């Protein structure tokens, strides 16, 4: 359920600082989530899938 | 000789002790009562150092006597003498030189007070010099007294006192974890950074790029706001530098004062109060 | 009694200064300046604005990546447990690669993160150097700050890059962590036979102590003449006043000689800079040239000798 | 925080700074907590030997029946006083070896006899009894197993360091020096014997592993580094104390105990005596010393028990 | 192969060569003010012998002042200025004693050079240090008392006057002087903040340097809306003379 | 049961600073709780459920 | 008490509210942290079941 | 779906700072990804493909 005067938030919160903060937060969060996933069993870089590429 | 602007400041009086008796200069040096008193302590102490080098630890004929500048060492007495005066050749020489050193230092500071009185300036410099003296006295007086022997003092030798520092430090296994020592070092490092920043800034605005006039107070403030978003101000950088240097000396004295008198185990283990808080 | 000029008793306010105008090519500054009453007790109350062009933006990006990689690895080393991260924080670290990898890029699971943090912190610092250089250039000022910063960067580079490369191993670089980098400091002296006997260590100490000596002297000297406007060192340098005369005479009468209001800042500059020059040289020579500083000092006749009151049979001899 | 004055002792030459400091009130309470149990009255040393009176005596063969009974009484108070004789014995059959505690105890007798007769370079004439380690408990309080450290996610390899660990006296140094140095025999030396570079490949990380072992040793004996070293030259035996020589043999003694006495008993020890890596609880400096420079402040217990010596 | 010379030894010697060169550089810079020295050797030589010590003086550098303010050179030949004092003893190294009333002698801690007769300027070129009457954009920071209207007391607690204004630094906002309307003569004189303690609850400024009656002779400003470097030094030096001169006890000694 | 004049809270506390604080606080709390949960038996990433993807390749 | 309401004539209502909110959030974090450091820990107690065991 | 008045973002965000921040962000990202991949099985420099050059000598 949403509200009809929700657009009035931009009379309250500066559009420029809000947009900047969003993209800075999302970029950092995406770096963080890839780091977490790489540190776990879900790692897709060192999993030797489809093959291991390090030859003897 | 005098600086070309100096004669109009060479006024009579402002002494703490002595008055007209010792109220005179010798070349550049102001003398006064504490100049005379300090001179005697100083000349005696230095000559007893040279005498100690001359006879060495076991007499002038032994292979241990040396005038090598790095190897000369005048050492305190055995801990077994406690708070008594040892025989001159068994650490008593070190004890007399210590009293000479303290008197030379304190006389130096009081001479500085008399000079401030002549010049009508604040007393910040003798006040600040007192922190270095206080640290020296923690090392040779307060900490030895609390442990019960003058022999806890450090030896007077250019390299031999580094051996003392090493062996006192490793008595606590890993002295780096001393909390007052970490704080003091932080002040020493921060002071060196701040000093290089301050020296650089004054020289860069009074010696600007070729073709430029001397820069302004507005340039000084703008320059560090541009780099770090803050400028402390031209008066306050001198407040800050004094605060950091005195804090470094103060937390130094604290960090050796607690090492023995107020703590005897390894220094890492002190941090177990933190590890053992019932929060984690 | 007297005013010591340590704290400002009565602050005044004026509209925030936006800064000296910069030449074309510099970007506009950013931030709306604010005032802090409590900062205004000890110094300037204004915070901001700040300059941020390409050099500094790149510097900050590299530096945040480096810092986040360190913190991430610290938290991973206590299995994501934030409470244990706070408990063990001073002990946690990001560890240099194992010796088996030499100078090759090591695996992500065992040293790759250290190598990336060192690379990205180093680029962040080098770009910060360019920033200090550019900020002086835009104001028409000389480059004294960037030269001194370069001397500190030299030492930093010797610790983590130059010496490890010369010695063939990232495992010989410094860990990122509070207590871990103290372990490294003590272990380095142990491994190289007691850093007290390194003559550039001795010099670096002389200059670190000397820096505190000189700022105590100069800081106190200037506050004692701030009653004559001595803190305004630009005009005391161009137009010598009784502040500068009394400062020099205090020291001439105390210790027989003195400097000038300008040249004390040269003594201070060199003392601080030589602290890190000698520090870099001292570490640069350890392992590469001298393997045991104590035995180097014995060889050159410097180590004190003592009466023998303890001694131990070598069981490797027996 | 502690209060002055500390107890003090001079170790080295005046001014060299080799000095020990300790808390007097903690020392007095430690002495109370490290009391040795009074020796049993002397027994009749005559009559037939245990070798010819009992059915399955393999170690204590030459004791008289009196000394043998006295020995069994003594080890019961030292090891299993709450449980009594049958902690090590099948009810109704003293000769039976069908209980793991008896098999372990037989090898423990050989351990003690080997220490007291063959390792005097370490334990001198003071020696050891069962009490030195067990202190009246079947499981010695200060035995150790290989420490896995904190959990890491599966994609990051544990470093073995950078953690607040009592084992290295709360430094962030490598926190398990026991496994590589007091069980296995990794090289402890890293200091060069020549001023100039060219012949010492030892590393800074090896220095840290050694430093970690030295923290553990110091903490286990309740001493500082200068108890054994002049720290201006950690490697230099000519400037070290005689305690360093003793400690050298003690490291080799402990290795012998773990490799030759504890580890071969692993299969007969229950799973409750093993660490997460399957290794048995075993011996370090702490197990005997328990934070004192000499176990039990040097109390001479073993000399009153002839069965604690070889032949 | 073995050699006594090694690279560590080579490098440390190279450092000493650099360092002693650096010290000589620095000592030359140190001699850009106050040299050659005023000696009695230059007097008797008829000026033939200039006392400069070692190293000798550097070649002069130039400071180019902003806003077409001129050029300052260092070192520079500076004219001797008479000393308003007489030697206590004729022996060399003896102090001198101020002529007349010490407060007014311009000698000892009352002394100061003659700085230039123009004002320090903001970057934009306005007089830097000015009363709040002139720089109306300035205000008192909220939380701190307004010094205007406070009563000024001398070292003996007697009322010297009232604060009539506050003089601020337009370049780096801070109080540099209080303006005191002196009760005795109704003149308005500067009082440096460096000699001022605030008693906030009493709304009093305490001045330890001088007595209340000494405020009558604080040096005066040529222009009421600005202050020249020259006048700044004359003002600050007059208060400082009081530290040694304002009472008899201040001469010392204690014992 | 809350009060009828509770809206008057926005006469006292700044709606802007409140919204910014709630947003900042909630993000940090979200990051914190995810980490706390990952540190425990509840970990859903390294539990090898449904399968271990490293086993496939090793 | 009947005159307790006058406390808002002495203490800034806005700062008391903010301080109450800040203190309560920190206390709540602290108490959860403390309780989780002990036997009462409900997250790592393998109740109702161990999910890491499930994956083995 | 894009927006026909999207161009008005440059009435909101400064074009110079946006460009500078994109350049900076992409330089760091490019270096970060190459280093991350070089720290894994995907490394193409030390894989001895097509040959090992340290084995030739
Ligand atoms: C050489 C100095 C002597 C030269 C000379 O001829 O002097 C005669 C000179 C008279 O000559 P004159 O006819 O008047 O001519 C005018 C002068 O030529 C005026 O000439 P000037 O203005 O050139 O004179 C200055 C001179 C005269 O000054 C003095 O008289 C005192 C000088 C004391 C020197 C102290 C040196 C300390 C060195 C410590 C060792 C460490 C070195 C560094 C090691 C590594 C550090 C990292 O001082 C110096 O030349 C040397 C000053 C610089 C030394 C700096 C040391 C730096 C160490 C590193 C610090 C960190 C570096 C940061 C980068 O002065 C005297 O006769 C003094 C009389 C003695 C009075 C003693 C009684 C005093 C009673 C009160 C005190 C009680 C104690
Ligand atoms: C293994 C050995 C230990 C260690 C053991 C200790 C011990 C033990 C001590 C320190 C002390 C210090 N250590 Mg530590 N410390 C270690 C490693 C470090 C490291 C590092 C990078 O690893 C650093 C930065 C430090 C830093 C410090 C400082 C905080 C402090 C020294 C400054 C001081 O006392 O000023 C104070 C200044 C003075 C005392 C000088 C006094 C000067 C006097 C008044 C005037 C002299 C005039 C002179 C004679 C004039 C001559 C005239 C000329 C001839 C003309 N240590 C290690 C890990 N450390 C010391 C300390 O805190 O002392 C208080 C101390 O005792
Ligand atoms: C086994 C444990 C569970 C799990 C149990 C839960 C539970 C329970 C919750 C979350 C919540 C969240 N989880 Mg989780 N979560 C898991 C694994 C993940 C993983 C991952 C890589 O494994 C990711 C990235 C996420 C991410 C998220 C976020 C989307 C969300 C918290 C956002 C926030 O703090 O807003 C703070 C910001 C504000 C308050 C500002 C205003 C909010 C704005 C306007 C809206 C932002 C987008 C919004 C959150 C979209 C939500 C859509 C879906 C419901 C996810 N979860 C697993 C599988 N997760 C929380 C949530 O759903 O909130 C609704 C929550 O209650
Ligand atoms: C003379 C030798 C000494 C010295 C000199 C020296 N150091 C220097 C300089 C000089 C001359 C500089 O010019 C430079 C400087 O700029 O100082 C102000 C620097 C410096 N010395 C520094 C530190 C330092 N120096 C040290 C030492 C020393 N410096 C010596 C003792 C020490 C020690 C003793 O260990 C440290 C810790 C820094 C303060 C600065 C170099 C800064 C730098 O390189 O920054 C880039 C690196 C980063 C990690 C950038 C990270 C960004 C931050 C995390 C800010 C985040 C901003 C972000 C936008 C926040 C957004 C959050 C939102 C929620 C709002
Ligand atoms: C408190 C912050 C720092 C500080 C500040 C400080 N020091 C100061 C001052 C101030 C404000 C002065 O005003 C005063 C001065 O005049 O400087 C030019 C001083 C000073 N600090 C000095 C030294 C110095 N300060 C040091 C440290 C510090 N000083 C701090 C870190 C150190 C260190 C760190 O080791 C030393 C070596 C001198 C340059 C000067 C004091 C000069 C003085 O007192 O002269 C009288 C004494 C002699 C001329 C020699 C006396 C000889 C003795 C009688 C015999 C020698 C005994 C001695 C104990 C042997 C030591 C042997 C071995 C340790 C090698
Ligand atoms: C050679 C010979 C005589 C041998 C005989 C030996 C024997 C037997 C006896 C001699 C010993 C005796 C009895 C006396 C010697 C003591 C005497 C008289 C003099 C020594 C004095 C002394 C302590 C000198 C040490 C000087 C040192 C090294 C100081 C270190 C600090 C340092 C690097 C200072 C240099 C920079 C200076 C000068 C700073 C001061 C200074 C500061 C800090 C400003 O802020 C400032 C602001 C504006 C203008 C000027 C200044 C200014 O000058
Ligand atoms: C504390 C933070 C102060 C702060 O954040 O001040 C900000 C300005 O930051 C700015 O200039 C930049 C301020 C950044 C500087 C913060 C302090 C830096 C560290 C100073 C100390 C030196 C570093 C150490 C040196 C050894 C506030 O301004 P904005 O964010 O633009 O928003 C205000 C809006 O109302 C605009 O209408
Ligand atoms: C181990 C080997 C030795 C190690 C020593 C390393 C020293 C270098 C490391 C530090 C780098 C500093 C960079 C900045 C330099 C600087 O900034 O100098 C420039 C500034 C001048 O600028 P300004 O302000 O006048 O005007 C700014 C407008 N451009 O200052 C100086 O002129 C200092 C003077 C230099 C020092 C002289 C030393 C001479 C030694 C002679 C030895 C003779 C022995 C002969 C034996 C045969
Ligand atoms: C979870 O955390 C978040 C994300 C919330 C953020 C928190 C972060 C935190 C808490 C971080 C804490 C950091 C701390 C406490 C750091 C302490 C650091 C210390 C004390 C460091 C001290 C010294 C380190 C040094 C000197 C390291 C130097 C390394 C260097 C110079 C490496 C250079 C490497 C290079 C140039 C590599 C090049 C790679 C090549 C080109 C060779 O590739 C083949
Ligand atoms: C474990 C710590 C033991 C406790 C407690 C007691 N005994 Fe023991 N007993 C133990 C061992 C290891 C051995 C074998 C010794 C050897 O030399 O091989 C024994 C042996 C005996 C015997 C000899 C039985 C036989 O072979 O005929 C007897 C009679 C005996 N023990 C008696 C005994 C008593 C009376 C005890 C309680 C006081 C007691 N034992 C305790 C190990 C341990
Ligand atoms: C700048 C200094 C240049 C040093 C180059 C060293 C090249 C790697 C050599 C390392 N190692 C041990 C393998 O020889
Ligand atoms: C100013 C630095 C001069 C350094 C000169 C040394 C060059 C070769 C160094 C390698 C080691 C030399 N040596 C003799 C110690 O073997
Ligand atoms: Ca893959
Ligand atoms: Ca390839
Ligand atoms: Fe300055
Ligand atoms: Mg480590």
């Amino acid at each position: 359920t949403m509200n009809a005067n929700l657009y009035k938030i931009w009379l309250i919160l500066d559009p420029r600082r809000v947009l900047v903060s969003i993209v800075a937060f999302q970029i950092v969060l995406g770096l963080l989530i890839h780091m977490i996933v790489l540190s776990t069993d879900l790692n897709w870089l060192d999993d030797n899938i489809p093959v291991s590429y390090q030859a003897l | 000789a005098m600086l070309s602007f100096e004669k109009k400041y060479r006024v009579r009086g402002g002494t703490l002790i002595g008055g007209d008796l010792f109220d005179f200069w010798v070349g550049p040096f102001y003398v006064g009562f504490f100049g005379v008193v300090g001179f005697c302590f100083t000349l005696l102490g230095v000559l007893l150092i040279v005498w100690g080098a001359t006879i060495g630890p076991t007499g002038p004929t032994s292979d241990l006597q040396t005038y090598n500048l790095w190897r000369i060492s005048i050492a305190p007495p055995d801990l077994s003498y406690g708070l008594r005066m040892a025989p001159l050749t068994e650490g008593g020489l070190w004890q007399i030189i210590t009293i000479c050193a303290a008197g030379a230092f304190i006389s130096w500071a009081l001479r500085e007070v008399e000079i401030c009185r002549k010049l009508g300036i604040g007393f910040h410099v003798p006040f600040a010099f007192s922190f270095a003296i206080g640290a020296y006295l923690v090392l040779v007086f307060v900490r030895p007294l609390l442990m019960g022997a003058w022999g806890h003092g450090f030896p007077y030798g250019i390299l031999s006192h580094l051996d003392w520092v090493s062996n006192v430090g490793y008595q606590f296994l890993h002295f780096h974890y001393n909390p007052a020592h970490m704080l003091a070092i932080s002040f020493f490092f921060t002071n060196c950074l701040a000093l290089s920043m301050h020296g650089s800034l004054i020289l860069s605005v009074t010696n600007p790029q070729k073709g430029e006039p001397v820069k302004t107070s507005e340039h000084e403030n703008t320059f560090f706001r541009d780099i770090v978003g803050y400028s402390i101000g031209a008066l306050a950088i001198h407040r800050l530098g004094l605060f950091l240097a005195l804090s470094a000396a103060f937390w130094s004295a604290v960090c050796i004062l607690i090492s023995g008198p107020f703590w005897t185990r390894g220094w890492p283990e002190w941090w177990n109060w933190w590890l053992e808080l019932p929060l984690w | 009694p007297e005013y010591q000029n340590i704290f400002t008793a009565v602050q005044v306010r004026a509209p925030a200064y936006p800064g000296v105008p910069l030449p074309k090519g510099n970007l506009p500054r950013i931030g709306r300046p604010i005032f802090s009453y409590w900062l205004g007790k000890i110094g300037d109350a204004q915070i901001g604005p700040i300059y941020l062009g390409l050099t500094g933006t790149l510097s900050i990006f590299f530096g945040l990546v480096a810092i986040s990689i360190i913190g991430f690895n610290m938290l991973a080393s206590v299995h994501w447990d934030v409470f244990q991260f706070l408990k063990h924080f001073f002990w946690l670290g990001l560890e240099p690669p194992p010796p088996q990898y030499g100078l090759r890029i090591p695996p992500l699971s065992e040293g790759g993160w250290w190598l990336m943090a060192g690379l990205f912190l180093t680029l962040s610092i080098l770009l910060w150097w360019v920033r200090t250089y550019k900020r002086a250039e835009a104001l028409g000022m000389s480059q004294h700050l960037s030269w001194a910063f370069a001397a500190a960067i030299f030492f930093y580079l010797v610790l983590g890059f130059i010496r490890p490369v010369m010695m063939g191993s990232w495992a010989k670089a410094v860990p990122f962590g509070i207590f871990p980098h103290l372990d490294w400091t003590a272990a380095f002296s142990i491994r190289y036979g007691n850093l007290y006997y390194n003559p550039f260590h001795m010099l670096s100490i002389a200059f670190l102590y000397g820096s505190a000596l000189l700022f105590a002297m100069h800081g106190a000297t200037i506050l004692s003449v701030s009653r004559f406007g001595g803190d305004r060192e630009i005009d005391q340098i161009t137009h010598r006043g009784t502040a500068a005369e009394r400062a020099a005479l205090f020291w001439r009468w105390t210790m027989g000689f003195n400097v000038t209001m300008e040249s004390i800042h040269r003594w201070a500059w060199w003392c601080a800079v030589l602290t890190v020059i000698t520090a870099g040289i001292g570490i640069l020579l350890s392992g590469t040239v001298v393997d045991n500083w104590y035995l180097w000092a014995v060889k050159h006749g410097m180590a004190p000798a003592y009466p023998e009151v303890v001694t131990a049979v070598n069981p490797y001899e027996t | 925080c502690e209060g002055p004055p500390p107890g003090t002792e001079q170790i080295g030459y005046r001014g060299v700074g080799m000095e020990n400091y300790y808390n007097k009130r903690q020392r007095a309470l430690s002495i109370q907590a490290n009391q040795p149990v009074e020796s049993l009255p002397a027994a009749d040393s005559t009559g037939p030997k245990a070798s010819e009176v009992y059915q399955n005596v393999q170690v204590l063969k030459d004791l008289s029946v009196g000394e043998f009974t006295r020995t069994m009484v003594a080890v019961t108070t030292w090891v299993s006083p709450k449980e009594g004789c049958n902690y090590c014995h099948v009810p109704g059959n003293w000769a039976s070896d069908d209980i793991y505690t008896k098999v372990v105890s037989r090898r423990m007798f050989e351990l003690v006899r080997a220490a007291n007769s063959d390792w005097k370079a370490h334990v001198a004439e003071t020696g050891v009894t069962c009490y030195t380690c067990h202190r009246g408990n079947p499981v010695p309080k200060y035995a150790w197993v290989t420490d896995p450290g904190p959990k890491y996610p599966s994609g990051l390899k544990p470093t073995g360091q950078n953690y607040g660990s009592k084992t290295v006296a709360y430094a962030s140094l490598p926190f398990d020096p026991l496994t590589p140095f007091l069980d296995q025999a990794n090289e402890i030396r890293i200091t060069g014997n020549a001023a100039l570079a060219g012949s010492n490949p030892a590393s800074l990380k090896q220095a840290e592993w050694t430093f970690g072992l030295m923290m553990n040793i110091s903490d286990s004996l309740g001493v500082g580094c200068t108890f054994c070293h002049n720290t201006r030259a950690f490697n230099d035996w000519t400037q070290s104390t005689p305690k360093r020589t003793t400690a050298w043999y003690a490291i080799r003694h402990v290795r012998d105990i773990n490799q030759n006495y504890i580890w071969p008993l692993n299969d007969v020890l229950p799973a409750s005596r093993k660490g997460p890596y399957g290794d048995p609880l075993r011996v370090s400096c702490m197990t005997c010393h328990q934070a004192v420079n000499k176990p039990l402040y040097g109390a001479q217990m073993a000399k009153d028990y002839p069965g604690l010596y070889k032949t | 192969i073995t050699h006594y010379i090694d690279a560590a030894q080579i490098t440390i010697w190279a450092f000493w060569l650099f360092f002693f060169g650096l010290i000589i550089y620095l000592r030359r810079e140190d001699k850009r003010e106050g040299y050659p020295l005023d000696s009695d050797r230059t007097e008797r030589s008829g000026g033939r012998v200039k006392v400069v010590g070692f190293p000798d003086l550097p070649d002069p550098k130039t400071f180019v002042l902003p806003h077409n303010g001129g050029t300052v050179v260092a070192p520079r030949v500076e004219a001797p200025v008479a000393v308003n004092a007489t030697p206590f003893s004729p022996a060399p190294g003896s102090p001198l004693v101020p002529n007349g009333d010490p407060m007014l002698s311009g000698f000892g801690p009352a002394a100061s050079p003659d700085r230039p007769k123009h004002c320090d300027l903001t970057f934009e070129g306005l007089p830097k240090i000015v009363p709040m009457r002139v720089a109306k954009e300035f205000s008192i920071a909220e939380g701190d008392p307004d010094p205007r209207g406070m009563t000024v007391v001398g070292l003996d607690g007697e009322v010297a006057g009232t604060v009539s204004d506050v003089w601020v630094d337009r370049s780096e906002p801070q109080i540099r002087y209080l303006e005191v309307e002196v009760a005795a003569n109704k003149k308005k004189v500067l009082l440096p903040i460096g000699f001022s303690r605030f008693d906030k609850k009493a709304r009093k400024v305490k001045v330890d340097a001088i007595k209340a009656a000494h405020f009558a002779n604080v040096p005066t400003l040529s222009n009421p809306d600005q202050v020249t470097l020259y006048e700044e030094d004359k003002v600050c030096a007059y208060y400082a003379g009081g530290k040694l001169y304002a009472t008899a006890e201040r001469a010392g000694p204690l014992l």
